RNA sequence: UACUUAAAAUUUAAGGAGAGGGUAUCAAGCACAUUAAAAUAGCUUAAGACACCUUGCCUAGCCACACCCCCACGGGACUCAGCAGUGAUAAAUAUUAAGCAAUAAACGAAAGUUUGACUAAGUUAUACCUCUUAGGGUUGGUAAAUUUCGUGCCAGCCACCGCGGUCAUACGAUUAACCCAAACUAAUUAUCUUCGGCGUAAAACGUGUCAACUAUAAAUAAAUAAAUAGAAUUAAAAUCCAACUUAUAUGUGAAAAUUCAUUGUUAGGACCUAAACUCAAUAACGAAAGUAAUUCUAGUCAUUUAUAAUACACGACAGCUAAGACCCAAACUGGGAUUAGAUACCCCACUAUGCUUAGCCAUAAACCUAAAUAAUUAAAUUUAACAAAACUAUUUGCCAGAGAACUACUAGCCAUAGCUUAAAACUCAAAGGAC
């Protein structure tokens, strides 16, 4: 049995389910929540369930959380321009909080798809090389091309050993 | 241990693998110094043929000579290998029959 | 059962061994403390010499902390 | 060949399973009857366990409203000198007559318990019942 | 390479989101900081500084080195860590070979030239592939497979368990069989790595409080019979003194020694040493250790809760230091007996010590052999067994086969034959727990 409560939170599949990918402006996200109360239940659940997913997709954003410092829970984002975006998450479900921050400061699906394609621009299927980078190491692997001498012996006339012998004979 | 304690400690600390009589080498070459008999621990009862040797490393070790009959003498050269003699305590080396001065057991 | 008896028997043989060599151990200790003091003094001399001082700070005398001061 | 495992399933479930396997070729005569008129609960084995901590049973103490009146009568007059007959299904004891009159007065609208207790004693005295206010 | 100014490749310097070997017996480093009138006293560090040890890693490749002195003005022990080759060393063993025809590099405007880069060969069962000869090991169990004979705890065999003292499927030869096969077997090294545990088996490590984190969520407590400290007090039994007084008293299984300066009585006197019957068949108080004769004084109490050392404060008994006390008990010591011996057990005398006043030491089977805290009693939970029904969550501490080892070394300590901290070599195939 995996230790802790809700051990599914400690699986790569769960961490990858997060959909909030912040815009490049977002630099810090402070989370102010209360450990006791009734109107802050969604905030507590957001710290428990959602903060790991947000950090996983936004490794360079500083997430710092403060407890029981104010009467109500809120989120404050610090942007690179110097703007500060305050969000009030009282009486809001954890799912509601995620959708709100996704709308205001989350990259759209179109933008993310473009980045993925651009990342793979330099991979070409025709390129030959090691398995880590390429599909085929050598043209001998291709069908119809001359096979590797190691697997299949070459004709004698295609061998330097044989060609050298004829030149001596000449 | 708790997840916080497992994090602060990391993976288990692993004692290093100390070497044996051959010092992590397949074989060693040594010069015989003496040939003597060792008595196996009870319940075993025999007169096991062993020899002391000076290995190339510079240390001196006791090596069991296997087989029925050996012609080894002082100043001979032998190739020792690993493998402990279970009944003989402290004998952690064995001589290879058929290499250098030591020869294959003489089937008679 | 035999584990406390062995601690007892092992502990019994140590107390006997300490008694036989009690006087030797005393001279070992007095010499280990003297080396412990010289190591302390030298370590203090290294500090001021490295800092660039040619003599120890004025009015400073390394305290003798391992001697029979108490 | 059978399933003498009386801690797994029930006599019916084990008989159903044995026939599916192919070991029991003829239905028992009680089988079809159980299928058509089963018991309310399935007779499956369960190990009685004890209760621990703050677990408690759920049994209602049976206390009717007459018991408040009956308790006072036994404390003030004890049990009626006439002996209870618990074989007569319609027996009326001296205490039960006290409670029947006490109720009648309370229907009229008297709100004081003290008034209803002394008035009922007077009414039964007129009836001729011998009520002894035995403090002993 | 384009423009006479812009796209690259390639580097260099200063940096920092994060990640990055081992030892904590390396626990402190000793200038490691800020300000910018030049003052302030700061900087790193158990979230691992500093010190030491080890290792090429980041793998289309990268980094460092180029005889040695980290460097290389200088100096020295004065150059193959280019290809081939040699000496020495090592278990470890490729040609002192051919060609610049291909590709790459250098040069030239160029035809071209050069290259131990490289290409084509040579060498080697180290691997793979294609074929053709068959050899190697094994045959008690794990683990596929033995016939006869010899040997007789000898000779030998085994990875572990083991085998051999006269019917050995285990050693040697032989027979057959089994496995693999141009290999086969031996040795060496490598590939597998923490979500498990802590009453009885390794492990909650004497007690409590304060931090920072990680969790948690409630606003109470106390008012308690023997907590603790001080002062005062005294009932029973002793001790001492005195009167009277037996001739003995004392002591054991039995005796001896001891004693008559004894013994018994005292509603005689003194003492105020030491310990607190019954209550107590009670289960209170305190953090633990511990605490119960009486009275009085002081006194325990609210932090949401769990979670602490390198700090602070405590910590039975024994023991040390100094001055007192001393009824009784009692290590040691002496005497008596006992026994083959008594260095003990039993008897008598007596000392350290138990007490007080000041410190010190910091040890227990310091144990309820149960960390604390909040839950739940059903999850078809005897989830081993025995203890004390089980089990979830949270936080910290701790454990990783046994012995070596309540040890060696290290550091700290009023401790000096001491305590706390705590290994390795080496040995074994078990040790251990409950029934
Ligand atoms: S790997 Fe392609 S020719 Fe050999
Ligand atoms: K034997
Ligand atoms: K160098
Ligand atoms: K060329
Ligand atoms: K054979
Ligand atoms: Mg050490
Ligand atoms: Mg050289
Ligand atoms: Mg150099
Ligand atoms: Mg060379
Ligand atoms: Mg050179
Ligand atoms: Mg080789
Ligand atoms: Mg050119
Ligand atoms: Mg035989
Ligand atoms: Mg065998
Ligand atoms: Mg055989
Ligand atoms: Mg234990
Ligand atoms: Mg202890
Ligand atoms: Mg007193
Ligand atoms: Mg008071
Ligand atoms: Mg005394
Ligand atoms: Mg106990
Ligand atoms: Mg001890
Ligand atoms: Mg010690
Ligand atoms: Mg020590
Ligand atoms: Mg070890």
């Amino acid at each position: 049995p995996m230790k802790g409560r809700f051990p599914i939170r400690r699986t790569l599949q769960y961490l990858g389910r997060g959909d909030v990918v912040f815009k490049e402006s977002v630099k810090i996200m402070t989370v102010n929540y209360n450990t006791y109360g009734e109107l802050g239940e969604g905030a507590r659940k957001f710290v428990f369930f959602n903060i790991p997913q947000i950090q996983y997709k936004n490794p360079w954003v500083q997430i710092m959380m403060f407890k029981n410092m104010t009467p109500s829970p809120f989120l404050r984002f610090y942007l690179d321009s110097g703007e500060q975006v305050l969000v009030d998450v009282e009486t809001k479900s954890n799912k509601e909080i995620m959708e709100h921050i996704k709308k205001i400061l989350g990259k759209k699906e179109e933008t993310l798809r473009e980045e993925e394609l651009e990342k793979q621009q330099r991979f070409h299927p025709g390129n030959f090389g090691p398995r880590k980078y390429c599909l085929r190491e050598c043209m001998c692997e291709v069908e119809g091309q001359v096979p590797c001498p190691g697997l299949v012996p070459l004709p004698k006339e295609m061998t330097g050993k044989y060609k050298a012998a004829l030149k001596a004979s000449t | 241990a708790t997840l916080n304690q497992m994090h602060r400690l990391g993976p288990r600390k692993e004692p290093p693998k100390r070497l044996g009589p051959t010092e992590g080498r397949p074989q060693l070459k040594g010069v015989v110094l003496r040939t003597f008999i060792r008595k196996p621990k009870k319940p075993n009862s025999a007169n096991r043929k062993c020899c002391r040797v000076r290995l190339s490393t510079g240390k001196e070790a006791v090596c069991f000579i296997p087989g029925e009959g050996h012609t080894l003498q002082e100043h001979h050269v032998v190739l020792v290998e690993g493998g402990r003699t279970q009944d003989l305590p402290g004998v952690k080396l064995k001589v290879v029959r058929g290499k250098y001065d030591c020869g294959h057991v003489q089937k008679k | 059962v035999l584990k406390i008896r062995r601690r007892k028997m092992n502990h019994h043989k140590y107390r006997k061994l300490v008694k036989r060599t009690r006087f030797l151990r005393r001279k070992v200790r007095e010499g280990r403390l003297k080396k412990k003091q010289i190591k302390f003094e030298k370590d203090l001399k290294r500090i001021w010499l490295k800092a660039g001082l040619k003599e120890a700070p004025e009015n400073w005398q390394t305290p003798k902390i391992y001697l029979k001061n108490k | 060949a059978g399933s003498r495992l009386e801690t797994v399933g029930s006599v019916f479930s084990r008989t159903r399973d044995l026939m599916r396997a192919g070991v029991l070729k003829e239905k028992p005569l009680w089988y079809d009857i159980y299928k058509a008129f089963p018991p309310l609960r399935e007779p499956v084995f369960r190990r009685p366990r004890l209760r621990y901590g703050k677990a408690k049973a759920d049994i209602q103490d049976i206390f009717y409203q007459e018991d408040q009146i009956r308790a006072k009568f036994f404390a003030t007059y004890g049990s009626g000198q006439k002996a209870f007959d618990l074989f007569n299904p319609n027996f009326k004891s001296t205490c039960q007559r006290f409670v029947e009159k006490y109720t009648e007065l309370q229907n009229l609208g008297e709100t004081d318990e003290e008034k209803l207790f002394v008035e009922t004693g007077k009414a039964l005295l007129a009836e001729g019942i011998i009520l002894r206010r035995v403090r002993e």
